[PDB]
RNA sequence: CCAAGAGAGUAGCACUGUUUGGGAAUGCAGUGUCAAGCCGGCAGGUAUUUGUCUGCCAAGGUUAAAUAUAGAGUAGGAAG
RNA sequence: ACGGACCAAGGAGUCAAACAGACGCGCAAGGGAGGAGUAUGUAUGUGAGAACUCUUUUCUCGUACUGAAAGGGAGAGUGUGAUUUUACACCCGUGGCGUGCGCAAUUUCUCUUUUUUGUGUUUUUGCCCAACGCCGGCCGGCCCCCCGUGGGCUGCGCGCG
RNA sequence: AGCGAUGCUGACGUGCAAAUCGCUCGUACGAUUUGGGUAUCGGAGCGAAAGACUCAUCGAACCACCUAGUAGCUGGUUCACGUCGAAGUUUCCCUCAGGAUAGCUGGUGCUUGUCUUUAAGAAGUAUUGUGCGGUAAAGCAAAUGAUUAGAGGCAUUGGUGUUCUUGUAAUAUCGACCUAUUCUCAAACUUUAAAUGUGCAAACAACCCAGCCUUAGUUAUUUUAACAAGGCUUUUGGGUACAUAAGAAUUGAGGCACCAAGUGGGCCUUCUUCGGUAAGCGGAGCAGGCGAUGCGGAAUGAACCGCUUAGGGAUAUGUGG
RNA sequence: AAAACAUAGGUUUGUGAUGCAUCCAAGUGGUGUAUGUCGCAAACUGAUUUCUGCCCAGUGCUCUGAAUGUCAACGUGAGAGAUUCACCGACGCGCGGGUAAACGGCGGGAGUAACUAUGACUCUCUUAAGGUAGCCAAAUGCCUCGUCUUCCAAUUAGAGACG
RNA sequence: CUAAGCGGGGAAAGAAGACCCUGUUGAGUUUGACUCCAGUCUGGCUCUGUGCGGCGACUUUGGAGGUGUAGUAUAGGUGGAA
RNA sequence: GGCUGGGGCGGCAUAUCUGUUACACGACAACGCAGGUGUCCUAAGGCGAGCUCAGUGGGAACAGAAAUCUCACGUGGAACACAAGCGUAAAUGCUUGCUUGAUUAACGAUUUCCAGUACGAAUCGAGACUGCGAAAGCAAGGCCAGCGAUCCUUUGCGAAGAACAGGAAAUAUGAACAAAUCAUACCAGAGGUGUCAGAAUAAUUACCACAGGGAUAACUGGCUUGUGGCGGCCAAGCGUUCAUAGCGACGUCGCUUUUUGAUCCUUCGAUGUCGGCUCUUCCUAACCUAGCGCCGCAGAAGACGCUAAGGGUUGGAUUGUUCACC
RNA sequence: GGGUACGACCAUACUUGGCCGAAUGCACCAUAUCCCGUCCGAUUUGUGAAGUUAAGCGGCCACAGGCCUCGUUAGUACGGCGAUCAGUGAUGGCGCUGGAACCCGGGGUGUUGUACUCU
RNA sequence: GCCCGGAUAGCUCAGUCGGUAGAGCAGGGGAUUGAAAAUCCCCGUGUCCUUGGUUCGAUUCCGAGUCCGGGCA
């Protein structure tokens, strides 16, 4: 059986990579929250304080909270038969705001914003087609397959 | 190691909360009690006809004891202990560090 | 014309032990030690001095009834 | 691998405290006596542990809790004024939910019935949630220190018996 | 004679026998036999001492008693049908044949309730959308770490040599070194980098519009500040709904809970994978089994094939012929 | 049933009675011992014979040894009191000394012949002391059927050597 | 279907393996175990007199009872002290 | 004690840290692989400013390879108390400068391991009070290991004031009351556990006891077949000539199981241990016998092979033997 | 458009070499009394004037270097899927699903905000 | 945990009824001894460990963490 840091260490992952070396960017403290987004968890290294441990990188959960340098994420962390939320003390370098929901709400309103503009608003308006169909074709040269071996003297390993 | 002997740090005090000179000194213990209640105790279980009646203890484990700074703001009437890691070595007297640019070989 | 006639090597204390739920001691037993102006003596569950205040008055002496019977009790019922 | 030649009769999950649930069962902030004791004939008996009880005194547990303590202690009602020490008033603390109740549309039905539709609304004791609030508690806050507008950590507590 | 017991590993070995018997034998005038009398006794004795022997009792004698003494263990452990139905696993232990605990289980519940599901809530799943790694792969001419040859230079005597003394000479000379080349390679190498997985997200408790309320939120200036922030908001206050035009399916309920068991040795397998030659070996990872089920198939089989089971009936298939 | 014990034979202690040894709940208890070193007690060794080395550092024992370390109560004097402390302070122990027929122990290191092997010879570290006398493949030797001599046709046997 | 045999097997019988391991199961025995104890010793105290005699303890007059250098000078030194 | 391919032993896989195993989430065993921890450090803490390495070249008395000096390069390849790993460069480094935040808390809130206990260890605020700085800011002792219950002891915790009647509305008790000790408190610390959630513990038993366990050794049997034991293949060489009469090196596959190991399936409420005697039968990888092939077989003799298990297959000595051996 | 400046993004922005540069400006550049600071005006401090675009700077250039970027590779490899099937054993094997890295080619070579300036 | 010798020179040890720094002895020269043997004279040298203390002056005289060696718990 292993040894165990609560931050014991890995091979590959945690090491800070691919010239993706150094401090977060001023554009990442430019950044501004609110509350109950849904952000992201990632790990810098920069600072071996509001880091969380391992299960967390690549996880999305919620704020619930944002301190001075921080933010309050609680995630759903998955225990025998159930995930229970643990809500976790970072300073704020180390989460950032998906997509995730962005789309699905954007389009939603977007989308509703044309569903509306369709009756209510003014305009009429396409988008899109349907799906996937057949067709009359008139196609113009058709070939076949002949594979290997002829002029494999050539080609082919040796 | 070697640390401090008196030190400007804080004393919350009734005769203020501040920052303070403080005589810092290094705790020995006061240790145990005839007539105790502890130990009037022990005592009567120990008492009469048996054998021996506890365990000693012999492990040992380590040699490191908590060191314990006893600190006496002045003006304050206020004597404080304040908690060192495990070590093997210790030292207060005030003296410093001087950054070695001389190896005499 | 006033008296005013109440228990000692015991009480106590140490010490030891044993013993107690009883705790800086519930007793007892041993051993040693060993008390009373009597403004006293005893008690008043944290050691003490110290003082009040509170309750009694030990250390000789006898005393139904209501209780027991518990394994092996004896005369004479009642039973399941 | 063990045990197991045969047949009768034996031959092993009991009584029982506090206690948790479940359920029936009683009554309900009381309940349970409870120990006892009385008590008068059915008539052996009798003025019934066990009959009937029957019960003043109550006893006992229960019908606020919190603090080691010392100790305090809950409509901090609600509401209200409120500069709410107070002082007034006196038939739901704040929000989320709510079988429900209401309303309209909805079918037929005379009307009823009223199918069906569409909504409303309502105490968090209907349940739970979510937030004060509240008792004891603790730091006593705010502030340089301390006090008041007011704090501000905490708990087997309290929130319409 | 006697007293004893050496050999036959004699006899027997369910014997005439709880130690017999035959022969055999030790010794047999002495530390010699024995009778009776007398004495030592259990954690004691005794003991020419074998821990012998001490009444078939003896590295603690025997009686009765405490006692039904104690058991992380052996064994047993006494009717029917129905309904539901496991674990070999979690942590800690002076802990490894055991608990506790958790989990699995049964039972008991409790609030609603999906046929309007484009506004039930859920789903071991897809889809999108939305997140995400260093296995496999690659690679070494990229680094890190490894390795083979030449080719092309520099030389600051690597070695060689001639012409030169000999040259920090020349010139040959072969090496070192340089360099680009070049082979072959990595579990604790690695750019890139899979597949296979892994987070999230996909609705009404929503969107907007107003205009509100409030704040010892923002070293303050509100103020017709800004923002923040939350609270509101009769008949939404007021407005506003699931189309695409294009991209699920499900959802024989969901919510929610009470509480007690039985279990903790597993074993078998596709797949991955460790130890070691190996091993029907050991040792893990995933899923599934078996276990704890039989039926049908594999002449034979716990786990292979097929398939699971009310009781039947009739039919047709399964695997397999 | 012997190679065991007993055993005479060997050796040492302890010990002279208000004792030693020793039994015991206790007592004016017991026994050795109704007795006294030609005595008793206690252990070891195991005919005769012959001899019995070295070590006392260790570990015991012993000591009349030392004397001022230590070592309990115990006392003793010291504060409102409790209460505290100090000094006092015993054998023992430290300590010092003895001791091996007490327990037991009793080395390791090099070199060295010009023929030869061989290494008497000579140097080393080191112990309490470093194993003497003796005696062996011996009930003792692991190597091991060690070796040789000897006996047998042929001998892990024997024996004799060797040791 | 057997008599007389017979001893391979029936992993015969034969005896809840004594070995072996385990067991918060034991003992007999051992020892500088832990932890006591019988024991042995020592001290302390005591029974406990009787003497005559030493040391202690008492505070009583304060006596024997106090010189560095340099002050030819008295040196713990204190103080009413001119 | 335990641990443990049996026990023992050894080892420590027992609290642990690291990296690796381990399938690109997550989680995963071995007495696996490769490593660590019991401390260290008043700065090696903390903060600023300054400064930049590892490394390479070129010069520069002494001085040469290696002194310093100096230019000049140079993505850290260093360096960062330390095992290990992470990170990282106008810094995190490194040097200087200054300091005490390694501070103090209502200390809630938070994470990790996880029982969704715990400690341990971490994370995030708020209050202090400091430090540092121009300032934002930082600063609660690099980050990750380096550490400790109940139980007990101990250390630290208002003086000061204002009382009428509590005057922050004034730290608790010691139960008949006083005053004073003494003692107890509340609370937060330290004091220790490495078998590291945390019992005060030596032998010996072949005189032995007991309960079980085939959940476990010690026989057979069982897998395997390393190990042994047997054959090829291959064929470098050998072998006067000579690859192959006969061989057979170097290789390199076979094959077997009268070896030996490994494994613990089974077996412990029982499967009678050695050897040997006897006695049978069987097997063939045929020693002898029948008969073939080759010969580096002239004869001679042997050798090699086939076909062949029908047949045959010893006495002693010594040695428990076995084996050994004359 | 440039410059300037603040940027933001953080390599098509980069090493390397040329070539060239109007303006505004940057720049180099002088100085060191003051302040300031340094062994040292090199840095820095303080002053800022003479010079000078040589450098910088800029822009471009470049069978430049680097990157960037796409294609190419290759459905191979490599995974996923299977009861099945061949295979001494790995394997290999089908059909059902996915899916490379390198290579070479090709191209590409900073983007763009804010404030200021400069006809 | 109390009891304590030793903390000084190489090793080992002191300071008028208030002054302050020791020998030994390793050592290092001499001298002695023809040179030796035997012997003599001279070298050197400490925080008086480690730190505190009365006082015009104080290792004199003094306090103490410490160190260290030993005895019973």
């Amino acid at each position: 059986v292993h040894s165990h840091g609560y931050k014991c260490g890995t091979r590959h992952l945690f090491a800070k990579k691919f010239r993706k070396h150094g401090v977060p960017s001023v554009s990442t403290i430019l950044t501004n929250f609110k509350v109950g987004d849904y952000v992201d968890v990632v790990a810098d290294a920069a600072v071996r304080a509001g880091m969380p441990h391992k299960y967390y990188h690549g996880r999305t959960g919620i704020v619930w909270n944002v301190t001075p340098r921080g933010v309050g994420v609680i995630i759903n962390k998955p225990v025998r038969n159930r995930t229970v939320r643990k809500r976790i003390c970072v300073r704020f370098e180390h989460v950032r705001k998906s997509r995730c929901q962005e789309a699905f709400k954007q389009k939603l309103k977007d989308l509703e914003a044309f569903r509306a503009a369709k009756k209510a608003g003014t305009p009429l308006p396409p988008k899109k087609v349907s799906t996937r169909n057949g067709g009359f074709v008139c196609p113009k040269k058709v070939e076949v397959l002949a594979r290997r071996t002829a002029d494999y003297e050539a080609m082919i390993p040796y | 190691v070697n640390y401090p002997k008196k030190k400007k740090m804080h004393c919350p005090d009734e005769r203020c909360n501040a920052h303070k000179s403080f005589k810092v000194v290094q705790y020995k213990a006061g240790k145990a009690r005839l007539y105790a209640r502890g130990k009037r105790r022990y005592d009567r279980k120990q008492s009469g006809y048996g054998g021996q009646t506890k365990p000693i203890f012999h492990k040992k484990a380590k040699t490191t004891k908590k060191i314990v700074l006893k600190l006496q703001c002045s003006n304050c009437k206020s004597i404080i202990q304040n908690v060192l890691k495990r070590t093997k070595h210790f030292e207060l007297n005030d003296k410093k560090k001087t950054g070695n640019k001389d190896p005499t070989w």
